[PDB]
């Protein structure tokens, strides 16, 4: 539990990882709980929250372009 | 997080179904005459949890179901029963059931009854804190030679994959495969968001003309895609943040990259030296780098070191023992397998160990096999294996009958 295990989750097993997950997740507020950790962090866990980071912003992005999509095919839609 | 129960049917020797009580958390120690099915216990559970388990040829597949005499063994299972109490596994379950079953063309694991796939069952013990950068969760008399008996070189080998080394390089270049495929939803976002804008724009100008003199939904509706246009650009300023601070995050792991590694090398090298000055009192030892080309140890148990090649017989053991011991202080587990690790060493040390492992295991679990009378102190359950008509059973003995079978 915490702030940085949202993202560890992320790297190893998104099962746990709702929508709402991904958009309450402040990227940046997060690479900076790991750019300055409570204990300096062994160079393998750093690889692994690397990649959970990444993953939440690669599903964002995901979320949003099938966004845009919904919300412009709903524009020309409504032209008749 | 600790092996609850285990349960084996048609595995190697054990033919019946085997339900092996309810271990302590503690330290769990299994006696049993040779070629009774302890290394094969040990297989069962390696079977549904180790890296080197997970591919399997056919032949090492059906290498794992019971030859006996009966009825032709034709599929195995080991159901693993993990406690959960600590949420450490990311399942809102007291319990969870891993279980591997086998048979000439099925090998499939099963999760709290709900088939996964092997790479999930990979994903979710990595997830636990298992990795595959770290060869010591089980501890065989194998991997002690294979570390007493190693040249300096393969010794940093395998620091720096387990340091990190590896497991970065291989997520620094997983991570950067997703952002270029990122970039092409971005780009086909930040598109959208134009071709929007235009409708909007258009809309606008509609709706001025008729408002100075093309469904009337859009018009109707144009405030609210309006209002929807201004929310999906404030998610995607936060991916054009988030990028920016992605980068900021590859160039300071880059950087502290190599501080990281040395710093790894240094904590092992701390521990090594605690763990051999508390097991042989008196001695010590630490280690050293050589040109960086390899990583090699100078032990002294009164200081007149002796190079690893330079030392003897239970002693080349004991010593790669200590090493492996401060790779686990520097990287615990919930739990820990020792296949016969105390034989190669003489009784004195013996107990040392056995002591050390008292002390462990009130905060991890051991589950662990003998034949030597030393670690039966530093035992809370007691399990005899029993070989009869070809089959293994598998028993809880009190401790005056474990001092029997050794
Ligand atoms: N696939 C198998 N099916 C049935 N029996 C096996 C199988 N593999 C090994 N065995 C036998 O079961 C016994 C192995 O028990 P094992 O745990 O390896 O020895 P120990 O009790 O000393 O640790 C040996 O008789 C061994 O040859
Ligand atoms: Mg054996």
């Amino acid at each position: 539990r915490g702030p940085l295990a949202k993202i560890w989750l992320a790297a190893h097993w998104d099962k746990k990882l709702t929508k709402a997950h991904v958009f309450e997740c402040n990227l940046e507020s997060s690479v900076e709980s790991i750019i300055s950790p409570k204990v300096k962090m062994a160079l393998r866990t750093s690889g692994h929250l690397l990649l959970g980071v990444v993953r939440i912003y690669h599903r964002k992005a995901k979320y949003l372009l099938a966004d845009c999509n919904e919300a412009f095919i709903k524009i020309k839609m409504a032209f008749r | 997080m600790y092996i609850k129960q285990v349960i084996i049917q048609g595995f190697r020797s054990y033919r019946d179904q085997t339900i092996v009580d309810p271990f302590s958390s503690k330290h769990n120690v299994i006696v049993g005459r040779n070629g009774s099915g302890k290394s094969n216990f040990f297989y069962a559970i390696q079977f549904v949890l180790s890296d080197e388990f997970s591919h399997l040829r056919p032949e090492q597949r059906l290498a794992l179901l019971h030859e006996g005499t009966g009825p032709r063994v034709i599929s195995a299972f080991v159901e693993i029963i993990f406690d959960n109490s600590d949420n450490r596994l990311p399942i809102d379950k007291e319990e969870v059931s891993l279980r591997r079953v086998i048979g000439a063309k099925k090998d499939q694991y099963f999760l709290d009854k709900k088939m996964v796939t092997k790479n999930d069952v990979m994903n979710l013990l990595e997830s636990a804190g298992f990795s595959r950068s770290n060869p010591y969760y089980i501890v065989k008399q194998g991997k002690i030679n294979q570390m007493a008996t190693a040249p300096d070189s393969q010794r940093l080998k395998l620091l720096r994959e387990v340091a990190g080394t590896r497991v970065y390089d291989e997520r620094k270049e997983e991570s950067i495969s997703l952002m270029k495929e990122t970039e092409g939803k971005r780009e086909k976002i930040n598109e959208l968001l134009k071709y929007i804008e235009e409708r909007l724009h258009t809309l606008e100008e509609e709706k001025e003309e008729l408002a100075g003199s093309v469904n009337k939904k859009a018009l109707d509706q144009f405030v609210n895609f309006s209002e929807q246009k201004e929310k999906l650009i404030k998610r995607q300023e936060e991916l054009d943040r988030g990028y920016k601070s992605i980068m900021e995050l590859m160039n300071v792991l880059e950087l502290r990259k190599y501080e990281a590694i040395q710093l790894t090398f240094k904590q092992v090298s701390k521990n090594f030296s605690e763990v051999f000055q508390k097991l042989v009192p008196g001695g010590k030892a630490t280690l050293v780098m050589k040109k960086f080309t390899g990583v090699g140890i100078r032990v002294s148990f009164t200081g007149e070191m002796r190079e690893m090649q330079q030392l003897s017989g239970g002693q080349k053991s004991l010593v790669a023992l200590a090493l492996i011991f401060a790779i686990q202080k520097c990287d615990p587990a919930p739990f820990y397998l020792f296949d016969e690790i105390d034989q190669a060493l003489d009784a004195q040390h013996r107990k040392a160990v056995s002591d050390m492992i008292m002390e462990l295991a009130v905060h991890a679990q051991f589950i662990t096999t003998t034949f030597r009378p030393e670690l039966l102190e530093s035992a809370d359950k007691f399990y005899g294996v029993k070989f009869r008509n070809k089959v293994s059973h598998i028993d809880v003995i009190t401790a005056e009958m474990a001092k029997d079978f050794v």
